[PDB]
RNA sequence: GUGGGAGAGGGUGGUGGAAUUCCCGGAGUAGCGGUGAAAUGCGCAGAUACCGGGAGGAACGCCGAUGGCGAAGGCAGCCACCUGGUCCACCCGUGACGCUGAGGCGCGAAAGCGUGGGGAGCAAACCGGAUUAGAUACCCGGGUAGUCCACGCCCUAAACGAUGCGCGCUAGGUCUCUGGGUCUCCUGGGGGCCGAAGCUAACGCGUUAAGCGCGCCGCCUGGGGAGUACGGCCGCAAGGC
């Protein structure tokens, strides 16, 4: 089991009715797929480079898990199901490089 | 891939005594399982040509030590090939 | 017809022709010229001073709709393009700003045997 | 002129959500600025370009602009 | 062995924006396009130019380099999975296990062939317009095979560093990629430039040798005839050795 990081970009009209179910769907396919959740980070609303969906802005989510690396490909397959689901970007995680220490 | 628990388990099996890391059991027991994931690799992917090519070194290789033990202790080399199974 | 006194210009320029159009806020056209449009019909259409005549002729159509302040759009490397320009900020229309917007390929089609 | 990492802090190379310096890397365009003007070094720009890349598919940074001049 | 390191190395799946073409709608008049000038062409069934929406295929701008990887061919969006080679630090293990390599086998740009898909842009042949003494061409408008994918053939090249491989030895200076270090620098392994001794017919090479040596393979012996004829092997063919 490697530590990878996902990025989920969703539609940002949805009320907390649709915003409950979309997450609760999300918690849904990581148990599936066995993903143990290291740490959670939510921005939210936020201003986007350029349209996607026809939409000026993107909801945005961020989960740190560690889970077998066979299964990712699929996992990544079932998230991007939900239509209101719009970008998803799995990256293996990294050591923080820094520059200009 | 191939983990550090996976190689000190092989190691430890063919090792001549503690400690041994480069006896010609050893060379040959860490090649032929390189040997056996690049096999079951290259029997899908059969299109990886490039791959194919450092599978060739790795025979080359074990063939090449196994020519060597022949020669010095053919008894050792009958214990080793029945351990593997090999040729 | 319309009175809409507030709009966009976009300059197509090319090495063979250089031609205006000016729109509404969304992109809707108004009236347009040409440098065939005026009396010029052959390697004359790619010149600076077609593109300078043509750039006034649109301007004064759009005078007639009652157009004032203008955003100008540019499209294309040619004779006549930096002219056009030039000649739309005397035109009387107040030039708001004005934008490159040349659309550049990330290397996705290939040229015809000219270009390479 | 001065250079971007002249005037900055310390900063990850590697991460492709803070919008905030990436910004600081592109041009009036969407475009990645050379080395002349990055003052980065050779690991270094070869970094900073791949996660630029990651930003602009995550819809943070944009892959070109408008040009306002001429 | 251990612990680290960089990379368009390979294969599989997925995926993102720019642009081209085409469809749909909105808006909008008389031409667009193209050239040294033009004409065929397209346009009142409403094009070109502008906005919005949709489809499809192919290629990856900036980063980008005089750069990196690979044995050569060759390899550039991004993500993930499988995976190959290589380099440095430690001086731990085996104890000459080495080098080369006639055959054999595998790889092999592009073009070409077979079966089935696909087909946006480009484009042999071909259809036209020009040019011209003539145009079977350069320039212009169209356009099929093909270029892309899957599976199987074909085996050529300026396949070039026109320099086979491995090792040892023989002044330095400078630029650089990447590791380690007591980090003005030292020390390795690649990629460039000047140049000691020396070699070379000369141009030039010069610790990446074309120098001094050693081992092994390939190959040469005047030009035309000629990579032709014959024979053989391989190939579905073209054709190859
Ligand atoms: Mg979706
Ligand atoms: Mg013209
Ligand atoms: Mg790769
Ligand atoms: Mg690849
Ligand atoms: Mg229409
Ligand atoms: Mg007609
Ligand atoms: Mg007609
Ligand atoms: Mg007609
Ligand atoms: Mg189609
Ligand atoms: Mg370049
Ligand atoms: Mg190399
Ligand atoms: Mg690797
Ligand atoms: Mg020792
Ligand atoms: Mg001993
Ligand atoms: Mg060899
Ligand atoms: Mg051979
Ligand atoms: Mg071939
Ligand atoms: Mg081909
Ligand atoms: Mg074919
Ligand atoms: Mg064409
Ligand atoms: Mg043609
Ligand atoms: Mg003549
Ligand atoms: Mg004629
Ligand atoms: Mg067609
Ligand atoms: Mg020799
Ligand atoms: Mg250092
Ligand atoms: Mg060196
Ligand atoms: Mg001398
Ligand atoms: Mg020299
Ligand atoms: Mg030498
Ligand atoms: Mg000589
Ligand atoms: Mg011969
Ligand atoms: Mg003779
Ligand atoms: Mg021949
Ligand atoms: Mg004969
Ligand atoms: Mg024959
Ligand atoms: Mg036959
Ligand atoms: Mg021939």
């Amino acid at each position: 089991m490697r530590r990878y990081e996902v990025n989920i970009v969703l539609n940002p009209n949805l009320d907390q009715s649709q915003l409950a179910l979309e997450k609760e769907i999300i918690q849904r396919a990581l148990e599936n797929y066995g993903a143990r959740v290291e740490k959670v980070e939510e921005l939210g609303l936020r201003r986007l480079a350029y349209p996607i969906a026809k939409d000026p802005q993107g909801y945005f989510l961020w989960y740190q898990v560690e889970m077998p690396e066979d299964r990712v490909n699929d996992l990544a397959r079932e998230l991007r199901i939900r239509d209101n689901v719009r970008r998803v970007m799995v990256v293996k995680s990294q050591e923080p490089f820094l520059a200009n220490a | 891939p191939i983990t550090k628990e996976e190689k000190q388990k092989v190691i430890q099996e063919f090792a001549r005594f503690p400690g041994d890391t480069g006896s010609t059991e050893v060379q040959v027991a860490l090649l032929t399982l390189r040997i056996n994931r690049l096999s079951e690799h290259l029997k899908v992917h059969k299109k990886d040509h490039h791959s194919h090519r450092g599978l060739l070194m790795m025979v080359g290789q074990r063939r090449r030590l196994l020519r060597y033990l022949q020669r010095e202790d053919p008894e050792r080399y009958r214990a080793l090939i029945e351990k593997l199974g090999i040729r | 017809k319309r009175q809409v006194a507030s709009g966009r210009a976009y300059i197509h320029a090319s090495y063979n022709n250089t031609i205006v159009t000016i729109t509404d806020p969304d992109g809707n056209p108004i009236t347009w010229s040409s440098g065939g449009v005026i009396g010029y019909k052959g390697s004359r259409k790619g010149t600076p001073y077609a593109a300078q005549l043509a750039a006034l002729d649109a301007a004064k159509k759009a005078m007639a709709y009652g157009m004032q302040s203008v955003d100008v759009i540019v499209r294309g490397t040619g004779a006549g393009r930096e002219q056009a320009i030039r000649a739309l900020q005397a035109s009387g229309l107040q030039v708001k700003s004005i934008v490159d917007d040349t659309p550049v390929p990330h290397n996705g089609c290939r040229p015809k045997k000219k270009f390479r | 002129k001065a250079k971007v990492k002249a005037t900055l802090g310390e900063f990850d190379l590697r991460d492709y959500r803070n919008v905030e310096v990436l910004k600081r890397f592109l041009s009036e365009t969407g475009k990645i600025l050379p080395r002349r003007r990055t003052g980065l070094s050779a690991k270094e720009q070869r970094i900073l370009a791949k996660t630029i890349k990651r930003a602009r598919i995550l819809g943070l940074l944009p892959f070109t602009e408008k040009l306002v001049r001429k």
